[PDB]
Parts: C-alpha cells; structure tokens; sequence
DNA sequence: AAAA
DNA sequence: AAAAA
DNA sequence: AAAAA
C-alpha cells in the first residue's frame, strides 16, 4: 500500500563510494 | 606531495525519510538541505498524509499545502557574510542563537534540539523571513523574535498560527480604511481646482490601503519589477495543493453495530523543477493543513439586519458603485455576536449579493465528530483571522501524534563539485 | 525464492544456508552535524575543494550528532573532512518519541 | 550479532587511523629526498588501513 | 585621476604579495601531513591576492 | 558614435555617461631589465622552465 | 607541492615603438631582442623616415 | 587508476 | 544489493 | 490554487 516511503531510508546511489571500513563487511 | 586544487562534478544523494506531525492551521518545517554556490538541485517528495481517527464517519475533507523556498546566507547575515567569504580560512565564526533545554523546542524548524542549547541562526532567521513575506496578513506587524528560546511553548512545538481561508469575516478590509475625507474650504467660498487635487490625493491613499502595502507592490503598479535581492525576500520554488480523503470502518459487536469511524489516508507528490543555486544558502520545505471555515451559528446579512431599506435590498448599480464602504458588526452575521468597537469592521457596500453562506442545522450543534467552529470566532480582528487549533479538539480522538501525521521520502539529487571520500583521506 | 545455480562438488564437505533480518538504522534524537556544532568556521561551511581534499581526517564526538551524546574518549571517532555535504540524515518528530509500535532506536 | 547498515556512525574510519606522521629532521637542516621517502611509506600504510587488511 | 595603461611598472603585483610563508615545525621533528595542510592554506591566500579581492 | 541598445528600466534612477582620454605610457629614460641589472646570473638569462615556473 | 618541469609553446608578443634619429653615413642600432634556444622568430617593421627641413 |  | 518497480 | 475530476 506504500512502496517508496516505506522501503529504504534514502535514494539510489549513483556516485562515488562513501564508506571505507577496511574491506568487505556485508 | 600532491596538492589538489579542483574537483569533478559528482552526483550526491541527499535522500532521507521524514516522520511528521502537527496541528491544524500552523506552519511547520518538514525538510531542509544546505547548498553551495554552483550546485544543480532537484527535489521530489512522495508520502502519505493521515489525520487522527475521527469520532464519526467522514464529513469534510481537509486542504494541504506544501511550499519550497531558497534563502541565501547573505539575507541572514548581511555584511557579516560578505567579510566571512573574503577573509577565507582565518575568518571569524558566524554568530549563533540560544535554544531551550527540552527535546522539542525547535520542532518548528524541523530538527531535534541539541543538548548544548546553541545552534546556527540561519534556520531560525529564514523561518521568520518566509512568514513575514508570504503568510501573515499584510497589515499586521512582523515577528521579530531574536532567538528560538524567546518563543512560547505552542509556537516552538508546532509553529506559527496562520490565517483562515478567505471569507467575509476572515478577509475584511484593512483596519486603515477611511469612510470620510475632509477639506479646508473657506467660510463662504470654495476652490474647485483645489477640490480636484483633493480627489487625486485620496486615490493614491486608497491604492496603498487595498493593493500596495509592500514596496514590491508599489514598483509593480508603475510597470517595473524587483528581484528578490532588492527587498531581501525568500524565493518561492514550488507550491502544491491537494485534498485528503479516506474511507469508513464499521463496528460489528453488540454495542457498536450501526456506528462508523472514518480514517483519512492520502498519497501525494511534491516535485520541484531543476534549480541552479547561485550562492551559498539553504532550501526549506514546509506544510500547512486547514479546514474550510464553516461556523454553526452563522446567518445571512439580510436576515441579521432585520429592517431593510432601499439601499440594502434594491441592488441599484448607481448606489452600489458610488457609496463609501459600510461598517457592520459581528451581531449582523453571527448569533450572540458583539456590538462593541472590537466587533466592528468594514465591508463592501453590497457584498451580500455576491456570496451566500453555508447552513448548519441545529441538530448538528454540539455534536462530536464534525469539524466545525462551534458558535462564532471570538476575539478582536487579529484573533479572528488567525486559526486556533484548540477548537478542533472535539473532532478527533486523543492521541500522541497530534491532529495530523505523515510519512514521506524526499528524493534529493544534486550535482556538486566536491572531492571524493578517497581524495579526502589519502595524503598522496 | 532462493535459487542456487548448479555446482560441481570437488571434495567432501558441507553446504550451509543462513539468514539475516535487519532494519534501517533510524534514531529518534539525531540531528545534522552543522546544527550540532553550532559555531561554524570557513572550513565547515564554505565547501572549498582545496581545503576539503587536502586536510587530514577530522575527529568528532557523539555529542555533535545525537542529543545527550558523550564527549569522552569512548565517544570519539574519525570521519571524512566534509562528509556532511555528501549525506543528509532522517528526521523523526518529537511526537513519535517513546511511542510503541514504531521500529526505532530510542535515543 | 552482526553490524548495522552503513551510516556515518555505524561505518566509521578504522580505529588505526592517524591524523599526524612525524619525521626526524635535523636541528637546523632537513633532507628533502628523505622527505619524499616519508610520503611513500605513509601512502602504503594508509592503503592497509582503508582497503587492505586481509 | 585614473590609472595608466597596463605596463610592467603601471600594473605591478598587489602590495599584499608575500615571498615567504613560515611554519611551526618541531625542534627535531616535522609533521608532513601538517605540511600538506600548510600548502592548501597558502593557495587560498594567493587566490585572494591575485584574482579575488571583491 | 556611441550607440546603446534598448534597455528596460526596472526602477526609478539615473543613467550617466562618462568619457576618458589617455595616451600610451611611453617614457624617455626607460631601458631593458637585463641592461639595467648589469651582472647576469643563470636564473636571469637561461630561461629554464624549471626555474621560471 | 606540485613541481613543474616543462612548458607548452606560447605566442609571445614583443612589439614596441621606436623613435630614431641620426646623422648621414653613420651606422646606428635601432632595435634588438634577446632570444632563447629553440625559439621561432619573426619580425616585421613599418614606419616613416624623415630628413631635416 | 580509482567510485580499491 | 538498503534505497518503489 | 479551497470549491469533483
């Protein structure tokens, strides 16, 4: 009954990477 | 080693969620996003709006408004902002404002109150500029609170009270309206050329009472125009208007078999066209919820006056278009209305032949579940035009989410010349 | 549906399947970094590419992001120099605080 | 227990992140070729802090 | 009175032009990450001396 | 001739026109920098791009 | 920070004016221009010559 | 070469 | 592969 | 942009 404003917390990522924790993290 | 001096245009995602609530007829900030000069900004909001559960079924729909504005930092700080950017790295930090100690003392600004009690002033000052230029009545004075902590609990928690939808009583003629204008003729003589000059000066005064109370209105009458930087006003980007509807739920047990409960649930969209940001500043979004102003004990003017003369009833064009505005009392429009000086205002000479009021039967009076103004709007002219949310408490069931609540997703995409995270963390 | 393509098993062993359920991390008392810092300098607000891409990482406290956040050594970590211009947090109105039924991190 | 979805506070820089790096220059002199070598060694350390821990 | 047409003597570099910029290194050590930050601040000052005074 | 394109006046104000007359700055007793310095080093004369920039 | 080691080919303007006088049958220098190895040089002089009345 |  | 299909 | 879409 409500797709966009109930699924996810932000928009789609089309740009540079933001987070670097030292490797893969899942 | 390697010093970086420029950056490519990158797509930055500023999307976030919003959980919003408020009262009827109060302006409240729902989203904001600081911007940099040279950015390319675009916004799209999708969500659902709800009211508190009703005591009865659906009777009257509500009206919802969404607004978006852009305010440069130069409008907030002035010359201080100019010296800030010219100095560079060693510039003086910008001034701040003081806030309260509770968690909800800045809810009208769309943010949680920090525990330090100190915040930048560009959100508070931008809110005042928007309200004084677009939402208050042109004839009432400006709001000039220096700090958020100077507001009362109601204003900081929910926002400033706005004006009702335009009616005969909620949109009266401005208080500086004259019904007479005197001249200084001689004891037994009169100058008739001076009489012509008197009418010319009266016409310019009436123009500034009805049409031109702001500087940009005076320039517009000459045929010119002013930029938003000339009078230091916020720039409107987009406005959206829609009505909220829902459905009904039926009770099925022994006691409630035959009664109904209405719930309002409406999806909406608020799309803003692509905007080129010329200077550093902020972009804010606000919401407003109102009901049509229906009063239970309101009747026709001809019914309330009782004794009718030729001027009242004939509707003769010569008399209608050549007489000064008439002053009437609240008694002539509402049951138990007043007659004193604070219950008096001025209207057009034959306004009652251009509109017809709504009728509410006496069976609906003092009945919970119907959004109505029980009786009449009280107070002076200032209190009569502004909406009071406590009068709608009889329509909703008590809840922690106020009188309306919403949940929206703001899709924000901006093209920004900023270095990547990898560039920022690697020395070489 | 969870479909796995055909696999050739080279040696003796086991094949295991696991599940994980999570919510997006929304906190009630979270605000913007510029709001939490209060006094803003040229480096914080101007967004000048020369300063953003040539400075060491900045260390911030939990107080700058959350109400009643800490300042001690255990409430300190390091972020990018201008990370606040690359994301925007979610806002939860104070009417939703301490209300049962909403999946939130209270505080 | 697993990790939250990545945010500013749930995905911080690793705790072995340095904001300074010192050299051993002379009392009134400095080797500038040695300075170039110092930046090269700092770059490899930052690679193993942000990208290569496995 | 206005200005001459631009020549070497009638269009000199602005009087707020520096030929040196000092740092506060240690007695026997230097931070090299701090050295990178020093060049960044010098670049913005030179921009406002040659191009951006308004 | 001094022709100004059509202009829409947005507010009350004034429109002014001014003039300026100048000569190219030629000085009688001016000489080359290399002549005036006299003693020339490698930096002055070689024009090496690494040193110049 | 960033050390420069090379440069592009740029068009340099070395035009100037000359006010010259002399006597009959004497050799006199009227113009000069120092040059660097690898340059591409071109010259064109236009003027008017006068005698005393 | 980086959005590793 | 958190970010409507 | 309060006035069925």
């Amino acid at each position: 009954m409500a797709k966009s404003y109930r699924r996810g917390s932000s928009g789609k990522k089309k740009g540079s990477r933001l987070w670097y924790v030292g490797g893969s993290q899942f | 080693s390697n010093v970086q001096t420029s950056a490519q245009r990158d797509r930055i995602d500023l999307s976030h969620l919003g959980f919003l609530s408020g009262q009827i007829g109060r302006l409240k900030t729902v989203s904001f996003s600081p911007v940099i000069a040279g950015d390319s900004f675009e916004l799209d909001a999708v969500g659902a709006l709800r009211l508190s559960p009703l005591r009865r079924g659906l009777a009257i729909d509500s009206n919802v408004d969404y607004f978006t504005f852009y305010i440069p930092y130069r409008h907030v700080y002035g010359q201080t902002w100019i010296d800030f950017m010219k100095d560079g790295v060693n510039a003086t930090p910008l001034p701040t404002v003081t806030t309260g100690i509770d968690m909800d003392q800045t809810a009208y600004l769309g943010t949680v109150n920090p525990t330090s009690g100190i915040m930048p002033k560009f959100l508070h000052q931008s809110y005042l500029n928007i309200y004084n230029n677009y939402f208050k009545a042109p004839w009432m004075p400006d709001r000039t609170e220096a700090n958020p902590s100077n507001l009362n609990d109601a204003d900081s928690r929910y926002g400033f009270r706005c004006c009702h939808l335009k009616t005969i009583w909620s949109a009266p003629l401005p208080p500086q309206t004259e019904i007479a204008r005197e001249m200084t003729t001689g004891s037994t003589t009169i100058d008739i050329m001076g009489l012509q000059s008197a009418y010319a000066k009266l016409h310019t005064d009436q123009e500034r009472d009805y049409f031109m109370q702001r500087y940009r209105d005076v320039i517009s009458s000459f045929g010119g125009k002013t930029s938003y930087d000339a009078d230091n006003r916020p720039l409107l980007l987009m406005r959206s208007n829609f009505w909220a509807s829902g459905y009904d739920v039926d009770g099925t047990d022994q006691t409630s078999l035959g009664q109904f409960s209405g719930r309002v649930q409406q999806t909406f969209k608020h799309a803003v066209p692509r905007f080129f940001v010329p200077e550093h500043g902020v972009i804010m979004t606000l919401a407003l919820v109102r009901f049509p102003p229906t009063c239970t004990e309101e009747h026709h003017y001809l019914i309330g006056k009782g004794s009718l003369t030729y001027t009242d009833l004939a509707g003769d064009p010569t008399l209608v278009g050549n007489l000064p505005p008439r002053e009437i009392a609240m008694e002539n429009l509402f049951r138990s209305g007043g007659t004193g000086t604070d219950q008096k205002f001025k209207v057009a000479e034959s306004i009652w032949y251009r509109y017809h009021p709504s009728y509410v039967d006496s069976a609906y009076h003092l009945l919970e579940g119907f959004p109505f103004l029980q009786g009449r709007p009280a107070g002076n002219m200032t209190e009569r035009v502004l909406i009071d949310h406590t009068k709608y408490d009889s329509c909703f069931q008590s809840t922690q989410l106020g009188q309306w609540n919403a949940q929206a997703k703001f899709n924000v995409s901006v093209y920004r010349s900023i270095p990547t995270v990898r560039d920022s963390i690697m020395t070489s």
